[PDB]
């Protein structure tokens, strides 16, 4: 989970007909799709090329497009070695999970 | 690249039914009301002139 | 469009937000007018009833 990674806004909260798929890109094609962002999908957010993170795997990323154009960017830029990871972001449940955690490790010994 | 045309035209087009789908959408709501200001100028108040009709 | 024309776009929503509120109260407003036209009428219709029934008695 990206629960101390990233943060509520990396989305477009309130959203009104978008998505923001995060579509991690690895870093042998980060370069690649902040230029092709623009051609991968239409009736999209142009501009979209706002990196998140970068991580030894693959480079944490994103891109905002039509909800009914989740599929066709999908299917367009799975071709491209653009790996699709449709990450929710929760404050409340990342943090009760990693209270738990504690709870147990304290209350195991 | 192109800057802010493509800005432009995909802004617009998206305008182009957010507005103009809420707009037709006011139009058939006035339209709706226009049946039912017709409607209750002849259901309630109506009903109330064949209850007097019949007290005459 | 980072934020030049997707703010726009939340504008343009907002305004038929208001616009759809605003002929929902225009709704109420002409039934209301419905109610208080229609009533006026039925007054008048019986002022007609009473003269014709004065001439009957």
């Amino acid at each position: 989970s990206l629960a101390e990674i990233v943060k509520k806004d990396d989305f477009v909260l309130d959203s009104e007909y978008l998505v923001t798929l995060l579509v991690v890109v690895p870093k042998l094609n980060h370069n690649d799709w902040i230029k092709q962002y623009e051609t991968l999908a239409e009736m999209v957010v142009p501009r979209s090329s706002n990196v998140l993170s970068e991580d030894q795997d693959s480079y944490l990323c994103n891109v905002t497009l039509f909800r009914k154009a989740v599929d066709d960017f999908r299917h367009k830029a799975r071709e491209n070695k653009f790996i699709v990871r449709d990450f929710q972001y929760n404050e409340e449940e990342m943090k009760a999970d990693k209270e738990e955690m504690t709870r147990l490790s304290t209350d195991k010994k | 690249a192109l800057s802010d045309a493509d800005v432009q035209k995909q802004i617009k087009h998206m305008m182009a039914f957010i507005e103009q789908e809420a707009n037709e959408k006011a139009e058939e709501i006035d339209a709706k009301a226009e049946e039912e200001f017709n409607i209750e100028k002849g259901r309630l108040v109506q009903t109330q002139r064949l209850k007097i009709m019949e007290y005459y | 469009s980072q934020t030049q024309g997707i703010q726009q776009l939340l504008q343009a929503e907002k305004r038929a937000a208001e616009k759809v509120a605003d002929a929902r109260k225009r709704k109420a407003r002409r039934l209301k007018q419905a109610k208080e036209e229609a009533q006026m009428e039925v007054e008048q219709y019986r002022r007609e009833r009473e003269q014709e029934f004065q001439s009957k008695q």
